[PDB]
């Protein structure tokens, strides 16, 4: 006779249709996944269309009770995740437009090309073209012409349609009693409700200054070593004190800093951990790698996997009979069916995606026992980091001899732990800038400070004073230079990447701690510690059932974001770059431009 | 394959239910599914790739009893070979001796 009963029996209901269909939708996916063929395209759309009629039938019915006459913590978040409109508060015609810009988005940037000046017939597509170059070319007029080409032909095709759906998504947020869309997607973030552990959509912000007002130190050494080698391979065309330009990063946006590893190497005399060799002197297969990452697994004290999954999961290409899309993915059909799809090499390298697949897989069934719509990580960055604490913690050479895929005999040195920082610096230390430039630049639009016409002269503005790096050349309001990307061209969120990055590096400093480790953060073994594990399940079976807070809580033992313990990580780097730049310069000026 | 799912009442030791009238949720008196009317019943959708956890298991629930009764048709008893001329101890139907 109350309301909390009625919504009770209402996610009762709700919580049994949304099973069958789908665990259907996923089957059709897989089934189309595995093969490409005209019938199985066709069944995929039939399932989804249903799916999407289903729930779009049942948001509906949920906004009946009110929010506010209900007191018990855990329906409530799911009848939020249920009363939530999506983009059926304008008309009918607005909502038919949005859908159309962003169509019209997603195939602009999908099928853009360029072709070579004086040369129709020659027309590249970035992935064996401007990217490849991007990433294996020295030269530098080349590495600038596709830089400035791929933004001209894309972006002046983006910008205009990327205005319309601003002024939409704004106009669809504030009917959703929201601020504007930027807070629409911080609210994921928000924590209302039990007192002590609260999170306003606000203070995302003044925490993530307050944690990224501490790196700037360690980035600071980190890009003037970087931009005094550089300037021996283009010698010149570096400034001493300027900012490093965007197109020789060894990468099109700048994102990774990876693919300069062969021209900053301390010591190039000295080679590296590579167990290719051993693995094929030993006649090793994808079989084995698997077993050997579940080994690794339970030797912390975690299950292992289930029999369905040595069946109907792939493991290797194939071949020409049929036809798949080789990309590494844990799948979660629902009903107990856990899968990984991904063609298996024998390389170091698919030796660690397949660490980072199955903590995937194994966070996956950590949370099963959770209802439907709580089954998801706290927010949207644990379920990388807990991917990635595996894969960093199995490519120590402690755990490489412990196998057998090295020599004993190999007497580690101090040199090549520097040589292994530096590799992992290059592309976990120098994204973050860039992450968090980009998200503050959206949220600084879509709120409203930065009018229509002051665009770029905001972006490549906070560049110089972020993250160091100059365009080669100017732009005007015509071009649309962040939609050249992947995640902006088509509506994603970015904050995901600084969070995860900052949250890996913490739990993996509390766990070699409860692993009675002695020594520096580097050279971390967890295999063969049980309360390393345990202590890490305490978080994986919570689910989004709890406020992130307490999540992050029960394993660190602090309930905000740190920064201490990724600068504990790189002690010995951060040493031996403030004794070889002596005799340099720290710092960048925001005066110095190629192009005047 | 159906199971019962919602019911305004609990159940007690040997009881069965075949009923299938829609069950009411709020205050209003109801006609037909569409509001809070729900109907109570819902099927299951078993697949052979199924985890072991939802695969359908046959279960037998022998809550076999009811022992007593004027008849007791009975499990079955073990006989031996026969043995003649000899001293032995016999059990025949329940007639017990030795001879
Ligand atoms: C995949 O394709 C092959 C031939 O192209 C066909 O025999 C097989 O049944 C297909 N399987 C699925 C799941 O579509
Ligand atoms: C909230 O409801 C859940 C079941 O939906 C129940 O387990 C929990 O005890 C309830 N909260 C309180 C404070 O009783
Ligand atoms: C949006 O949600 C409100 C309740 O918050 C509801 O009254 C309104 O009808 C909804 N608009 C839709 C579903 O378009
Ligand atoms: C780990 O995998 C092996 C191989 O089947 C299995 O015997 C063992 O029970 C697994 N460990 C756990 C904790 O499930
Ligand atoms: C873990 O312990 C086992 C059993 O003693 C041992 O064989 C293995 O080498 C150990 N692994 C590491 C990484 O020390
Ligand atoms: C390594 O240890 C040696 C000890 O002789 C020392 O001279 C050197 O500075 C240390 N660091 C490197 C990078 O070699
Ligand atoms: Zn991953």
């Amino acid at each position: 006779s109350t309301i909390e009963e009625q919504a009770k029996t209402f996610l009762d209901k709700f919580n049994h249709e949304a099973e069958d269909l789908f665990y259907q939708s996923s089957l059709a996916s897989w089934n189309y996944n595995t093969n490409i063929t005209e019938e199985n395209v066709q069944n995929m759309n039939n399932a989804g269309d249903k799916w999407s009629a289903f729930l779009k039938e049942q948001s509906t019915l949920a906004q009946m009770y009110p929010l506010q006459e209900i007191q018990n913590l855990t329906v409530k978040l799911q009848l939020q995740a249920l009363q939530q409109n999506g983009s059926s508060v304008l008309s009918e015609d607005k909502s038919k437009r949005l859908n159309t810009i962003l169509n019209t988005m997603s195939t602009i940037y999908s099928t853009g090309k360029v072709c070579n000046p004086d040369n129709p017939q020659e027309c590249l597509l970035l992935e064996p073209g401007l990217n490849e170059i991007m990433a294996n070319s020295l030269d530098y007029n080349e590495r600038l012409w596709a830089w400035e080409s791929w933004r001209s032909e894309v972006g002046k095709q983006l910008r205009p349609l990327y205005e319309e759906y601003v002024v939409l998504k704004n106009e669809m947020a504030r009917a959703n009693h929201y601020e504007d869309y930027g807070d629409y997607w911080r609210g994921d973030y928000e924590v209302n409700g039990v007192d002590g552990y609260d999170y306003s959509r606000g203070q995302l912000i003044e925490d993530v200054e307050h944690t990224f007002e501490e790196i700037k130190p360690l980035y600071e050494h980190l890009h003037a070593y970087v931009r005094a080698k550089l300037m021996n391979a283009y010698p010149s065309y570096i400034s001493p004190i300027g900012c490093l330009p965007a197109h020789l990063l060894g990468d099109m946006w700048g994102r990774f800093w990876t693919n300069l590893y062969s021209l900053t190497v301390p010591f190039g005399q000295k080679p590296n951990i590579d167990v290719t060799d051993a693995m094929v002197d030993q006649a090793w297969d994808a079989q084995r790698i698997f077993k050997e990452a579940e080994k690794f697994f339970v030797s912390v004290g975690l299950p292992n996997m289930t029999q369905g999954f040595w069946e109907n999961s792939m493991l290797t290409d194939p071949g020409n009979v049929q036809k798949a899309v080789c990309h590494p993915t844990a799948w979660d059909l629902g009903k107990g069916d856990f899968r990984i799809l991904m063609c298996t090499k024998v390389t170091m390298d698919d030796f660690l995606t397949a660490h980072h697949e199955m903590g995937h897989i194994q966070y996956d069934m950590a949370y099963a026992a959770q209802p439907f719509l709580l089954r998801n990580g706290a927010n949207e960055g644990f379920h990388e980091a807990v991917g990635e604490i595996m894969s960093l913690s199995a490519a120590t050479p402690k755990h490489l001899k412990s196998i057998g895929l090295l020599s004993p005999d190999f007497q580690e040195d101090n040199e090549t732990e520097i040589n292994f920082l530096l590799k992992q610096a290059l592309t976990i230390v120098g994204t973050l800038p860039f992450t968090y430039m980009l998200e503050k630049w959206r949220w600084m639009v879509f709120k409203g400070e930065i009018p229509k016409d002051q665009w770029m002269k905001k972006w490549w503005e906070m560049k110089r004073e972020i993250v160091g790096v100059v365009e080669p050349v100017p732009h005007d309001e015509t071009y649309c230079d962040p939609a050249s990307l992947f995640h902006v061209s088509n509506d994603y969120s970015f904050i995901r990447y600084y969070t995860r990055t900052l949250y890996q590096f913490q739990f993996q400093e509390a766990l070699c701690q409860a692993a009675k480790h002695e020594g520096p953060l580097h050279k971390c073994d967890i295999s063969n510690s049980t309360e390393a594990g345990q202590k890490l399940f305490n978080m994986l079976r919570l689910g989004k059932s709890e406020p992130w807070t307490l999540a992050l809580e029960n394993v660190v033992g602090a309930k905000n974001m740190n920064v201490r313990p990724l600068l504990n990580y790189f002690e010995p780097l951060f040493t031996w770059l403030k004794d070889q730049n002596k005799n340099s310069f720290v710092g960048w000026s925001t005066d110095w431009s190629p192009y005047a | 394959y159906w199971y019962r799912l919602f019911r305004k009442s609990k159940l007690k030791p040997f009881e069965r239910d075949i009923s299938t009238e829609i069950y009411q949720a709020g205050n209003k008196p109801c006609k037909g599914k569409g509001p809070n009317c729900y109907f109570p019943l819902q099927s299951y959708g078993f697949r052979p790739t199924y985890g072991v956890g939802h695969q359908p298991y046959r279960v037998v629930v022998l809550s076999f009893e009811l022992l007593h009764a004027p008849a007791t048709v009975c499990g079955p008893k073990k006989s031996t070979n026969l043995v003649k001329n000899k001293c032995v101890n016999f059990n025949f139907n329940g007639l017990t001796g030795t001879g």
